[PDB]
């Protein structure tokens, strides 16, 4: 088919 | 005044009931705010156009440091976590990210207490306190979220990617940032990372790089007064937006091929082309027509020939982001071990289509169909939960003008032929980037990348090799789709019958099957949702039969996909998967054609005929899935561990392919027809439907297995369902294992509390409430054991308890006297706190629970989970939230006296020890608070040994829901 973040927490 | 303009009209949905209203600040912050009289929950977002693309060279990770230290205090709240309290104490949450571009927070809360959320959250950019005290602890968070993206593939092509362009260009900066990159190397260098985070966040957080987007129950004018107040004084130091106009991939980045070693056992493909950036022509979006053509997967299309010939099973085709200046178009494949053999091959054959596209020219219905499409899809758009919302609002408010935002990335406006044309002619083989991953190349390569230790290897691509490519012809297999016959026609809104009711009603109660049944009464969109339980001993009786039931239904859904995209894409989606009790299918989206997707999926897995050679490939593929859990996190593991031992019946991964070299066609064949001899049917029909025609529906699946297969009903003594483990008053059990990939432990801690019932629902889920945001700011935040620290209730098979996540470098028994120490300094919090604080939290919680669903699949999934569990309680959350507010903070004490104390007569205890994997042997028990001495704890040698020697809880009864 049709077609990387950092956080605070992994939710 | 404080304000430079107000936005005209916001073009929004017709379906859309809630109030928009745009602005620019004086300051240049571009806001958007929205106001809904109905939502329990309000909500804020900032967005600052700002990310790890612009850390300093020396700095790696500076600004996803900045992002994590802007909870920590600030000169108005010098409290480390007044803000994440505060949200606590008022049934909020939040979190925040870090892009190349962008660092986004965003928070929701309690619809009452916007404001107060708000201030704390407004400091975040007037005035951080950046503590040095919080610097040196946080860089442990930074540190352990890093470690855990080391050992996994997906970071580790990231990386690499970046590591293999221009090393000049910010695209190889290493983004995330660890200990070494922002305490190590500074110390040694002689930088102050508390002066650079001062410098970054000073020089970067600017008013004209944000954007906002705040959603409450106030009106427009009350909430652009409240805007203003909190955001004029944002200071503005007109920053020039960061550029990227070189593309990261230059000519000696081209032509290249790249042979990498995965972590988990995969084989995978990545084809790159290097594109100009794309975004300012999202009116027309030339990239994403090319994207739905070249990832199509209906007939004629690359996907249907490549996986014909056996080569690959799925595959992912358009344009990727970059940043401002530059983008990627990709086509990316799994690889069958005969496609591993045929890459060379494979990648002619993408030629070969894209060659297609370029005799047949740009395709003017494909563009109105998908322009027609997305204009039904954003008029029916589903109502988005508040955080989400605003948080990917105030993202867009940076490309789009005000009045845009809600439909920019919707509509579609101008066909571009030109455009079209101009991207086609950049995807060809003289700028191709290659890549294959594969446990082939171990021992066959000879570079390493410096941030993930990623092992490969580079080669030119032959020019023999090129021109072959660029030779690519007209491949009679290859066709442009065919007009999608799934597009919805019908979006009438029946009218809600007399007999409605608010909850799902029983209509059908037989022995074949039990249909629960509702008309929306509240969305009142053109959408339902068809949930079938599919009840059967055999799908679950031995990991053999487990293993056939994934099989079968793997093998279905890949001879249905040609058929089911075309549907997907007209917003008509189905899953299929097996259960331990049977087999789940869900039918959701528009109603207009979901029985005739759902007829053909049953009269499918009724007369379904098995392809050997998809067969194998998809059996291969399972084996390698079941031993590719080896590569995932500790915690995955400790959970995996705790679920395997709780529950009386459970197959684990090693059993279940130990049984899969057994499952041959012939026994698959056989299988089948077992399966569907004799089933229970229990059915949610939820949405735009009236009565008559649900049982419409669910008559016609009866009678198509009863037709095909021959299906008869099952007997009620067989619908059995697995019971928890019920372990003994002050027991403690500890069951150890080692992680041979990640070199961090994990570990789950379950406190078993008692039966499921209302008085013992409201009595764990209160003092979680109570304990929630204090073990994520001791255990993370003051100790930091690790990244993930995660408490909350545990429910299964009816049984409920306390449990505790945590993954850390810190060995599991230490870990274990880390949450004891934390339980009695919260015993003392318990008795300390006032009335006042801990009413707030009853409120907080009975908030949470009242929260109501704004889609109908999120209502629909509150009723199936009480369909699932059989405890039927759609009253449930106005039931023991009455009860709730009735809990006094004596009950709370109470009860963590007698069932989680360390001296607690009904303590029962289980923890599941993961080690990391430099840890040959560990033991199981061992200014900060005084952890307590701890009983020698019984160590699980065997599982089922285990089980057999404790008693079983009984099944939790069923809340009668008397109907026909």
């Amino acid at each position: 088919d049709a077609e990387k973040l950092v956080f605070f927490a992994e939710d | 005044p404080a304000i430079k303009r107000i936005g005209n009209h916001i073009t929004k949905s017709p379906e859309d009931k809630r109030e928009y209203r745009g602005l620019e600040l004086a300051n240049g912050i571009k806001v958007l705010l929205i106001s809904d009289p109905t939502t329990d929950k309000s909500s804020a977002a900032l967005d600052v156009h700002i990310g790890s693309l612009s850390d300093p060279p020396n700095i790696a990770g500076l600004s996803h440091f900045c992002q994590h230290m802007l909870f920590l205090g600030t000169k108005k709240y010098p409290k480390e976590n007044e803000y994440s309290q505060f949200l606590s104490e008022h049934a909020g949450s939040s979190n925040a990210f870090t892009s190349g571009e962008h660092t986004n927070y965003y928070f929701d809360v309690s619809h009452e207490h916007l404001e107060g959320a708000l201030d704390r959250f407004a400091q975040f950019f007037l005035c951080p306190l950046f503590d040095e005290s919080c610097k040196d602890r946080e860089v442990n968070a930074v540190d352990s979220e890093h470690e855990k993206n080391v050992m996994n593939d997906a970071w580790r092509l990231f990386q690499l990617e970046k590591a293999t362009g221009n090393p000049k260009h910010p695209f190889s900066k290493f983004g995330t940032g660890n200990k070494y990159t922002l305490e190590t190397r500074p110390n040694q260098e002689g930088i102050d990372v508390r002066q650079e985070l001062l410098k970054f966040h000073s020089a970067y957080y600017s008013s004209n790089l944000m954007a906002v987007c705040v959603l409450g129950r106030e009106s427009l004018d009350d909430l652009t007064n409240l805007v203003v107040k909190l955001f004029s004084e944002v200071e503005n130091k007109n920053v020039p937006l960061p550029e990227f106009p070189e593309h990261p991939f230059q000519e000696e980045h081209l032509k290249q091929l790249y042979k990498i070693v995965p972590i988990k056992d995969i084989r995978n493909l990545y084809v790159t082309f290097p594109i100009p950036d794309l975004q300012k022509y999202y009116k027309s979006n030339p990239g994403h027509y090319l994207g739905h053509l070249i990832g199509h997967e209906g007939p004629g299309s690359l996907l249907s020939e490549l996986k014909s010939k056996g080569w690959v099973n799925t595959l992912v085709g358009g344009q990727k982001e970059g940043a401002r200046g530059f983008m990627f178009f990709i086509i990316n494949v799994d690889l069958t071990e005969e496609g591993l053999l045929h890459v060379e091959d494979i990648i002619l054959h993408m030629f070969q289509y894209i060659q297609k596209l370029r005799a047949e020219g740009p395709q003017e219905w494909v563009f109105q169909e998908c322009k027609d499409l997305n204009a039904v899809a954003f008029r029916f758009k589903d109502k988005e939960r508040p955080r989400g919302y605003t948080s990917k609002i105030a993202g867009i408010l940076h490309y789009y003008p005000l009045e845009e935002v809600l439909t920019a990335e919707y509509l579609l406006e101008e066909f571009r032929p030109d455009l079209i044309e101009m991207v086609l002619d950049k995807l060809r083989p003289e700028n191709v980037r290659v890549a294959i991953v594969s446990k082939s190349f171990e021992g066959k390569t000879d570079r390493t990348e410096e941030w993930y230790g990623t092992q490969y290897k580079q080669e030119a691509i032959p020019d023999e090799v090129i021109k072959k490519w660029q030779n690519a012809d007209l491949n009679g297999k290859f066709k442009l789709p065919t007009k999608n016959e799934f597009i919805p026609t019908n979006f009438e809104i029946l009218p809600l019958e007399k007999e409605a009711t608010p909850y799902p009603a029983l209509i059908k109660d037989t022995a074949m099957s039990k249909l629960w049944f509702k008309q929306d009464d509240k969305f009142f969109l053109p959408k339902a949702c068809l949930n079938f339980e599919f009840f059967s001993p055999f799908a679950y009786v031995d990991p053999l039969h487990c293993n056939m039931a994934y099989l079968y239904l793997e093998l279905l859904k890949d001879s249905l996909n040609e058929y089911a995209y075309a549907a997907e894409l007209a917003g008509l989606s189905y899953d299929l998967q097996n259960t331990i009790y049977g087999m789940y299918l869900s039918v959701k989206g528009y109603n207009d054609k979901q029985p005739i997707l759902l007829k053909k999926i049953i009269e499918k897995m009724a007369t379904f005929e098995i392809d050997e050679k998809r067969f194998e490939i998809i059996k291969e593929a399972y084996m390698r899935s079941l031993n590719n859990f080896r590569a995932e996190q500790p915690h995955q593991h400790a959970m995996y561990y705790l679920r395997l031992l709780m529950t009386e019946v459970a197959w684990t991964k090693d059993e279940l392919k130990e049984a899969l070299d057994d499952v041959t066609l012939p026994r698959l064949k056989a299988f089948i027809p077992q399966l569907l001899s004799r089933l229970h049917i229990e059915a949610l029909l939820h949405g735009n439907i009236t009565k008559q025609a649900a049982l419409g529906i669910m008559q016609m699946v009866e009678d198509t297995l009863i037709e095909h297969a021959h299906t008869k009903p099952l007997l009620p003594s067989q619908l059995v369902r697995y019971r928890e483990v019920q372990l003994p008053d002050r027991g403690w059990f500890v069951y150890q294992q080692r992680n041979e990939v990640h070199n961090n432990c994990g570990i789950e801690i379950y406190y078993q509390t008692d039966m499921q019932s209302t008085s013992e629902n409201m009595f764990l889920e209160l003092f979680c409430q109570i304990i929630s945001e204090p073990c994520f700011n001791t255990l993370r935040t003051k100790e930091q054991l690790g990244y993930i620290v995660f408490s909350g209730p545990r429910r299964a098979n009816g049984i409920q308890g306390l449990r505790f996540i945590i993954q850390s470098e810190k060995p599991p028994h230490y870990l274990e006297s880390r949450v004891e120490a934390f339980l009695i300094t919260m015993e003392k919090s318990i008795e300390d706190m006032t009335e006042e604080a801990f009413q707030k939290h009853i409120q907080a919680l009975a908030i949470r629970r009242l929260d109501k669903p704004k889609k109908l699949s999120a209502e629909c999934a509150k009723y199936w989970g009480e369909i699932i569990s059989q405890q039927y309680n759609f009253d449930r959350d106005n039931t023991e939230v009455a009860y709730l507010k009735t809990l006094t903070k004596e009950d709370i004490i109470k009860f963590y006296k007698e069932m989680l104390a360390v001296d607690a007569p009904r303590r029962h205890k289980v923890s599941v020890h993961v080690l990391a994997r430099e840890m040959d042997s560990c033991p199981v028990v061992g200014n900060l608070s005084q952890a307590p001495a701890l009983p020698q704890p019984e160590v699980i040698q065997n599982m089922t040994e285990f089980k057999r020697g404790l008693p079983l809880f009984p099944l939790v009864k069923p809340h009668i829901n008397f109907m026909a």
